[PDB]
């Protein structure tokens, strides 16, 4: 048993036509203090897969090393690693999944919430969660924390059940995750302007985004907005 | 206080009330009464926490008493219980609440009929052919549930009675030193000596 | 709960209720609180659900394995034994357990042992557990007889039960029935205590406070 | 919270974020936390915004009261109405308020009131959560009988650095000027305090 | 502990064609000792009928209020109370020991005597009015009944078909509760004649 | 303080007819008030005509079904490809949950399929492990809400036959596939109404001696 | 709860949805959250239900006879402040989350108040278990200058975000529009999205199913002549 | 348990201890012999949370019963009862402790002396003419300190262990359903069966 | 505790102030927090004193052996080893550790690690309770590539400040130049920082 020290907010994610989106910004945060701008906490794995977490950041970087030793670990004696024998969004999933239940099970988590999203050999769009409490299940959108609260809702007037997925776009799609990290930024007080988001296609594969900026913001109305109630000047 | 007991029979109603009073590890005393008279023709038994018992039956006995004098008439059973349900259920919401439970016997000289009241120290009332309180019930109603009927005799509601304290006796692990045993009917209020 | 056993001159006597509860909420009405052994061999079942069923079953395999190694059947003392001693090693843990270990051989004749999560192991003739004991007490304590018949017996204890089920919340649902002789265990059904009540007021001219 | 107020050569400043927050969830991202108690006295408001409001209400109605007895109030007599009411209910109260009133004899002046209701005079001041992340760039960036112009950014960079580093402070930077001139509302947004 | 849950019981209201329909169950306990099997829970003042669960003695006491207060209204208006009006005085008299309630989950059930419109109404310990087209319901067996008059109710149901319906959803409500039961009764209310019902079920 | 349990919500229910047995369950995910998933599958087809579902704290669920589907295999490998009965796989269960008595799967387990006799089968656990045969059987949140409704429309509890007034029971006839599914259906929708945590969708698994077939049916999604 | 207020062209527009829980249970799918204060001055309640029902009327009664001491129409500054007042009294222990709004001779306005009496202004609102489904589409689609179609659509679609989402919130869609120069209307069941499908079976009983112990008649009416 | 009384008198060791058998509200049982053989001439009675005397007292008989067969040889009364000592001793600094009070009673063959020891659970071992344990002593050793006198024959010593038992019945306040009295003398151990 | 780490032209240096206290009470008001765990990599140290100094022996402990089998170390590994000894032990530490170092290769580097076990590179990096003070600060006057002087400058500055607001910081500045040419040891006393 911890408490989180240094952590980050929330992992977004969706499902559209040809593949998956997922997003998360790059702050660490001290409780209220923002200490770390420039924290990625989303982890690509090959060319099919990106993880994003949120929670304690000592223990992404542990999770973000586990991965890193599993890519090393399927290439040994595998000639068919970049090919056939290749790791998939799924079975990098239930690894993290038989962790997460396991360190809760002996009463010392991996503090974090986890998304998985990735395109499976088959063409198949994959994206599931995990956490902590080693709780998975999966969506056709998916978000951890506040956006859990603030940017399902929005995705989910794109893609309301899976029969919405083949008519979501991809630009669409992206649109929408984009929107939605700008309403975080109004209403999550943990979180930042900067951000990173992860396109896996199945057709034109892996686009990592990084630096990116919530923009198209409005704030002029603040202006006319006096007192609380009565004060006029 | 322990055990208290209340049993309604045709033409008289029997209340039957232990004599030990115990202070922590001793037991102080084994002729205890815990019974007061409220009126020639209603008898009220007691059980609770220490002091509050006899001062609330003693606040009552005085009220009653002050009603019987002013109107020059004996109140219904029906009408003292529901006075004493009221000064309980007022009671609750206090700073300090009376922590006792009471069973109210009497015959009600109007319509003929004996009739036994159970209250307890929230002001929970209910009219019973047969009533205890605290752990008295869980021994004693099976074996009631099983005997009374409604026609039986002051004897016979004796001899169930008496079935009833021979199953404390034997079952409950406080020794409670016996009962004292009192009858209330059309001809008032009388102490069995022998039990 | 309420479960009783006893011992008189046609053998042992077992009658428990059916009721299972989570807080106020009635889990289950058809719950089997005796848990046959053997053929020779009756458990009760009080407390906590799981524990008295894993432990009883358990137990069962014990026996039979004492049985196969010493070619003889297992005395009643010896089977409660293993169990007593068996909650003992667990006691603090958390164990709920309140049960009676029913038995007929030829060295001991007719025996009961109540057998308790805290350790407790007694030898009796007479015993009833669970929250409603207290009520099957009144009744059995006033009606027991050594020279009781095998009908009477079965009636008094069916009797017992019903009294319980009555009064406490938590019993209630059927009455199960059983008869231990030497030569084995013999059950006397199911007994419904929403019928099994009317009946039994109507008969026995009881229950005058309740109206039908 | 991130609030300020700063004396300079032709009056006194006031200067907030605008951010409230019920834990990590921004509640009001435009919120309007200088407030006015008289025509030329106003307070920034720091604490439960409940109890704030509730006092800088009373405050305003006294000083209403006092206007119309005694005619205008000095900023020391509206600071010590606020201590009175802060000092009082101590137990009760979670309150960081700063006073800063413009006279013509007195000038600009600024007081402070903390938490247990204690009363400071001071050339600036600054409060809020955020205002621990600033210590030492106010007290190395401030200097008395500054202009408008400096005041204006010496209060813009500060707040911008408070709220850079402060997750219980954001959105707009609002600012009230106070001089012989009259009363001026500022505000600054996040596309121009952010790239300072 | 829980005061809402130390006597137990249950009552149940629903609205059919030009009737209504109150019942309750008759315990009353003391936790797990059953006390009472006669503990009637529905009371009336005029044609305007109240069921009353929860702590016994606030269920007395506020039907000795009510009556109360009932009885003063008469006597002043020149009227019986009709169940709209009568809704409102529960409520209020509820929300006046705001920070130290009755512990009740009172029940209005009624036909308006003018309009000929079927009344029914619930409410929480402190004042809050439910007032609902199809059915009410309180109680230690609460989340039963909803499951029952859920499945079991459809509208405009006549008097007597109305009285199967309702009288279902008690019993076996009731028998999946082990502080409810020992007995039952049934209310079925027209605008000029009331039936009321006892019910045969288990005493366990 | 870490608290290693949660509740995912979710209700689930199974009916053992004459020839065949359903287990049903809602397909909506939740933790306090959001959802995680509309379509969560939490009803399981486990091999050997056993469908099972564990209802209550998700991660727990899945390791119990996980760990049987498991259990299943290797008896398959240690006994000569014999087919596990209904009876020995809930045994076999009482002993994988009572295997964590003392740090338990904080779930609500039902399995379903046919006896030996070719029967409809239900059994039903406690999270510690106590286990019984049932014909009905609603596990989960809103099971205080169905099981009520099912003693009266499945048992007959408290129905009498018109005329003799209370004196003749109402005859405990056999119910079909289409009418169990009937009641079903009417089940959920009734929880969906009245119970915040039920909603979305119903899987529906129906186990004959043909095998394992399933149903879904749309349920209110506010 | 979801409950929004949304500002436009020529005044304010409020809505909420129609469920209330007990814990996981709900007690009444069909509630009214929107409250009259005056005619033209409504407000929305989260919450305690009995609070914000007694609060409002309070305010409410003590606002008529205002407005009939004045010789004037009633201002939502003036339900505001002894809303506010009210409930800091009470240190937050009155659990009434209200989102007040109307129209009066000073212009429209809308504005929010919590439990233990802050205030707050603004264009769009939202309070509640819902609040933060609501404000995400506020967030996404407000703009100045709405008309009064442009407001409704936008309210009533942010009370729909916490109807789907918001498992403390569902069933339907109370709506009120309050314009300037105009009588404010009440749009009691302004969107009905969730009717229950009808019942595989009916569970009508036969006649004599109930077995019955007594029948009685009850006396109801008073007592009679001769 | 609850009462266990010891008194030595001139000839022999005299053991009292209570029937009762007490389930938190039932009386399980009236009829329960508190006490093993350990030895011929050494009798040891018990009183403490339950489960764990029996366990305890038959865990001492087995090694006692061990050492006799194994010497050919019986221990004297001195020697049991610091074995027993130890292994209180032992037990309470464990994981969890024997919660369990004894009295070990004996006739020492080669000093022709009988011998009462007093321990407790945590391992207080005092060699005394008469003790108890538990509130026991409370009532009794007032009259003993009185009446003893250590030239008692074993019939004075059983009038004078009834005047105390009379005054458990008094004064106490559970019901302990009397004692079973069993005497420890040269010729061995024997249970008086009307007392 | 006032700590902080600075990358610049010519490679980095460590700053500290010199109090450790117990309560309020200063039990050394001449702490050395500067600590060498090899030639030229030494690190800061926040926290308890006996958590971060056992760590810091263990670490030395370690880089010696590595030395002695695979010769110099990164400041990187460094980095790497105090993770690994601070996240595995979280539960029973409370350090927050500065790591900084100078290689030729890699030239000035910085590694801050704070209480849960992270691992982050920076620029420059501030830690202990009087660095909240010099947020705004720091981010404010940190520019890349500054001269020694320049360095000097900022972190004698800087800590000045933090001295200045926090009770749980004072003392003397202490300095440790990691460059090139070798290692430099630098000391100011309150009479000269104090007049900044
Ligand atoms: B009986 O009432 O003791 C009964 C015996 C059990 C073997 C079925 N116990 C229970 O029903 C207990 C509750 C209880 C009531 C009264 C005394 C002791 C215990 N039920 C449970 O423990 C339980 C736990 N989880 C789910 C359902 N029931
Ligand atoms: B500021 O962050 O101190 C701010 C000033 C207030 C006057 C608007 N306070 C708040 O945002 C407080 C919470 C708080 C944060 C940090 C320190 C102290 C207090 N918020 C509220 O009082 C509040 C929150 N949600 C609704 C209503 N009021
Ligand atoms: B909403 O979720 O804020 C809603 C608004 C209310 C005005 C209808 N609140 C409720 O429905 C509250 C939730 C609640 C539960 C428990 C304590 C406090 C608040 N419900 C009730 O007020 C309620 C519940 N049952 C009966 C009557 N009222
Ligand atoms: B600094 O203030 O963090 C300092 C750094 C330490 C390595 C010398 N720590 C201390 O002075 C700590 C107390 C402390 C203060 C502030 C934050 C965290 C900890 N002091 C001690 O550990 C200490 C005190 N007295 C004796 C021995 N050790
Ligand atoms: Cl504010
Ligand atoms: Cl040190
Ligand atoms: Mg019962
Ligand atoms: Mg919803
Ligand atoms: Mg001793
Ligand atoms: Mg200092």
């Amino acid at each position: 048993t911890q408490q989180p020290i240094v952590t980050g907010t929330s992992v977004i994610s969706m499902k559209y036509d040809n593949g998956v989106i997922i997003a998360a910004d790059n702050l660490g945060s001290y409780g209220s203090l923002l200490r770390f701008n420039g924290v990625e906490r989303l982890i690509p794995v090959g060319d099919n897969t990106v993880v994003g977490i949120s929670g304690d950041i000592s223990d992404m970087q542990h999770i973000e090393r586990l991965l890193k030793d599993l890519v090393t670990e399927n290439a040994y004696d595998n000639p068919l690693a970049d090919a056939e024998e290749a790791l998939e969004p799924s079975y990098i999933f239930e690894y993290l999944a038989t962790v997460m239940y396991q360190r809760r099970s002996k009463m010392n988590p991996l503090w974090n919430a986890i998304i998985v999203a990735g395109v499976q050999s088959n063409g198949d769009q994959f994206l599931r969660y995990v956490n902590l409490l080693g709780v998975t299940y999966s969506s056709p959108t998916l978000a951890t924390g506040f956006g859990a609260h603030m940017a399902n809702p929005l995705l989910r007037k794109v893609v309301d059940r899976e029969s919405d997925i083949p008519k979501t776009t991809v630009q669409v799609a992206e649109e929408a995750i984009v929107n939605a990290m700008r309403v975080l930024y109004y209403r999550d007080a943990r979180s930042s302007r900067n951000f990173s988001l992860a396109i896996i296609d199945k057709n034109t594969g892996l686009t990592f985004k990084k630096n990116l900026q919530v923009e198209n913001m409005k704030w002029d109305f603040a202006k006319d907005i006096k007192g609380y109630g009565t004060q006029k000047i | 206080m322990d055990i208290i007991l209340g049993i309604r029979v045709q033409d008289s109603v029997i209340l039957a009330s232990s004599k030990a009073v115990t202070r922590g590890i001793s037991v102080l005393k084994d002729s205890d009464d815990k019974t007061r008279q409220l009126s020639p023709h209603t008898l009220m038994s007691f059980a609770g926490e220490a002091g509050d018992t006899v001062q609330f039956a003693e606040y009552i006995q005085a009220n009653i008493q002050l009603y019987s004098i002013r109107e020059d008439y004996e109140l219904s059973p029906q009408a003292v219980s529901s006075f004493v349900r009221q000064e309980l259920a007022k009671s609750i919401r206090s700073r300090r609440p009376y922590q006792v439970n009471v069973l109210i016997g009497g015959y009600d000289k109007k319509k003929n009929k004996p009739e036994l009241y159970q209250i307890d120290y929230l002001g929970t009332k209910v009219e019973l052919p047969y009533g205890a309180h605290g752990y008295s019930g869980f021994y004693t109603f099976s074996l009631l549930d099983h005997h009374y009927r409604p026609d039986m005799t002051t004897e016979e509601g004796l001899d169930l009675l008496k079935l009833c304290v021979q199953e404390l006796e034997k079952r409950m692990p406080m020794d409670f030193k016996g009962v004292i045993v009192k009858i209330v009917d059309k001809d008032g209020i009388r102490q069995v000596d022998d039990f | 709960t309420t479960t009783l056993a006893f011992r008189f001159q046609g053998g042992i006597i077992v009658a428990v209720d059916s009721r299972a509860t989570a807080g106020n909420w009635v889990a289950s009405q058809t719950v089997k609180k005796v848990i046959e052994i053997n053929p020779f061999l009756l458990g009760t079942m009080a407390g906590g659900t799981v524990d008295c069923q894993f432990w009883e079953t358990w137990l069962g395999s014990q026996c039979r394995l004492h049985e196969l190694r010493e070619k003889e059947r297992i005395s009643v003392a010896a089977a409660s034994k293993i169990l007593s001693n068996l909650v003992y090693q667990y006691k603090g843990a958390g164990l709920s357990m309140g049960t009676m270990i029913c038995g007929y051989t030829r060295k001991e004749g007719p025996t009961i042992y109540y057998v308790d999560s805290d350790g407790t192991r007694l030898k009796g003739d007479i015993f009833c557990v669970g929250s409603g004991q207290t009520f099957a007490y009144g009744v059995l304590d006033s009606n027991y007889k050594w020279d009781l018949s095998v009908e009477d017996a079965l009636y008094l204890g069916k009797r017992s039960i019903l009294a319980a089920a009555h009064r406490d919340a938590y019993s209630g649902g059927s009455v199960n029935l059983y008869h231990v002789t030497e030569d084995g265990w013999i059950y006397h059904g199911n007994h419904d205590v929403g019928e099994l009540f009317w009946k039994v007021k109507e008969e026995e001219g009881s229950f005058n406070n309740v109206i039908g | 919270t991130s609030i300020m107020a700063v004396t300079f050569k032709d009056g006194v400043i006031l200067g907030a974020d605008s951010r409230t927050t019920t834990g990590a969830y921004i509640a009001n991202r435009v919120t309007d936390k200088l407030t006015r108690v008289h025509d030329k006295i106003w307070c920034c408001r720091s604490g439960s915004a409940a109890d704030t409001q509730a006092i800088a209400d009373i405050v305003q109605y006294h000083l209403e009261l006092y206007t119309s007895q005694y005619g205008t109030p000095s900023t020391e007599t509206a600071a010590s109405v606020f201590k009175e009411l802060c000092y009082e209910n101590k137990d009760n109260l979670t309150a960081g308020i700063i006073v800063a009133g413009y006279d013509d004899k007195n000038k600009g002046e600024v007081y402070t009131i903390p938490l247990g209701g204690s009363v400071h005079k001071l050339p600036y001041a600054i409060a809020g959560s955020g205002s621990t992340f600033i210590y030492g760039y106010c007290d190395k960036n401030f200097r008395e009988n500054m202009s408008k112009e400096e005041t204006v950014d010496f209060i813009k960079h500060s707040l911008s650095q408070a709220i850079k580093w402060d997750g219980s402070s954001g959105g707009v930077i609002r600012m009230v000027v106070l001089t012989a001139a009259g009363v001026e509302r500022l505000i600054f947004y996040p596309d121009e305090y952010e790239q300072l | 502990s829980d005061p809402s849950s130390i006597n137990g019981g249950i009552v149940v209201a629903m609205t059919g064609k030009d009737c209504v329909a109150i019942a309750c169950d008759l315990r009353l306990g003391s936790q797990s000792l059953g006390v009472s099997n006669k503990f009637e829970k529905i009371f009336h003042y005029g044609h305007v009928f109240l069921g009353i669960t929860g702590l016994a003695t606030d269920v007395t006491t506020l039907n000795e209020m009510f009556r109360y207060k009932t009885n003063l209204y008469k006597l002043k208006e020149e009227r019986a109370i009709e169940p709209e009006t009568f809704t409102q005085l529960v409520s209020s008299s509820l929300y006046e020991r705001r920070f130290g309630p009755y512990f009740v989950g009172p029940v209005v059930a009624g036909i308006n005597s003018k309009s000929g419109k079927p009344f029914i109404a619930g409410f929480d310990l402190i004042g809050c009015i439910d007032e609902a087209k199809d059915f009410i319901v309180s109680g230690t067996a609460s989340d039963q009944l909803f499951g029952m008059c859920e499945s079991l109710y459809e509208p405009n149901l006549e008097p007597e078909d109305l009285f199967e319906t309702i009288s279902q959803a008690l019993l076996n409500a009731a028998d999946r509760d082990a502080l409810s039961g020992w007995g039952a009764v049934v209310y079925i209310i027209k605008k000029d004649e009331v039936v009321k019902r006892y019910l045969k079920m288990r005493q366990d | 303080q870490f608290n290693p349990y949660g509740d995912n919500g979710g209700t689930i229910l199974g009916i053992a007819g004459e020839d065949f047995a359903v287990l049903a369950g809602d397909t909506r995910n939740i933790t306090d008030y959001s959802i995680n998933s509309r379509y969560e599958p939490k009803v399981f087809d486990c091999g050997d005509n056993i469908v099972m579902s564990a209802n209550g704290f998700a991660a727990d669920g899945d390791a119990l079904v996980k760990r049987f589907k498991n259990s299943v295999k290797w008896y398959h490998f240690d006994h000569n490809d014999k087919k596990l009965s209904i009876n020995s796989a809930a045994r076999n269960i009482q002993h994988l949950l009572y295997g964590k008595r003392f740090f338990p799967y904080y779930v609500h387990t039902i399995i379903a399929g046919l006896d030996e006799d070719g029967k409809g089968a239900v059994y039903s656990f406690d999270p510690v492990g106590s286990y019984e045969r049932e014909q009905c059987r609603a596990g989960g949140a809103a099971a205080s809400l169905i099981m009520p409704f099912l003693d009266n429309q499945v048992n007959f509890k408290n129905q009498y036959e018109p005329g003799t007034n209370g004196k003749v029971k109402k005859p405990l006839k056999y119910l079909s596939v289409e009418e169990v599914i009937k009641l079903v259906r009417d089940s959920f929708t009734s929880a969906t109404e009245r119970h915040i945590q039920v909603g979305d969708g119903l899987e529906i698994l129906i186990v004959t001696k043909d095998g394992v077939r399933k149903e879904f049916y749309e349920l209110k999604r506010d | 709860t979801t409950i929004v207020g949304v500002k436009f062209n020529n005044g304010v527009v409020i809505a909420a949805d129609t469920r209330s829980t007990q814990g996981p249970i709900v007690a009444d799918k069909n509630c009214a959250k929107l409250h009259r204060i005056s005619p033209k001055i409504w407000c929305a309640g989260a919450g305690t239900a009995a609070d914000t029902e007694a609060v409002t009327q309070l305010i409410g009664s003590n606002i008529e006879l205002h407005s009939l001491y004045t010789s004037r129409e009633p201002r939502v500054v003036s339900a505001l402040q002894m809303l506010k007042q009210h409930l800091f009294k009470y240190q937050g222990h009155i659990g009434a989350y209200l989102i007040v709004a109307g129209v009066d001779p000073t212009g429209s306005h809308l504005f929010s108040i919590h439990a233990h009496g802050s205030t707050d202004v603004g264009y769009y609102l939202s309070l509640g278990s819902g609040s933060l489904a609501a404000m995400a589409v506020l967030e996404s689609h407000w703009k100045q200058d709405l008309t009064k179609e442009e407001a409704i659509k936008l309210a009533s679609d942010a009370i729909q975000a916490g109807i789907w989402n918001d498992l403390g919130s569902g069933s339907n869609v109370d709506v009120c529009v309050m314009e300037i120069g105009k009588d404010a209307e009440y749009l009691r069941n302004y969107l009905t999205p969730n009717v229950r499908e009808e019942k595989q079976k009916s569970y009508k009983f036969p006649r004599g199913t109930t077995a019955v112990l007594k029948e009685s008649i009850v006396n109801i009416c008073d007592i009679q002549e001769e």
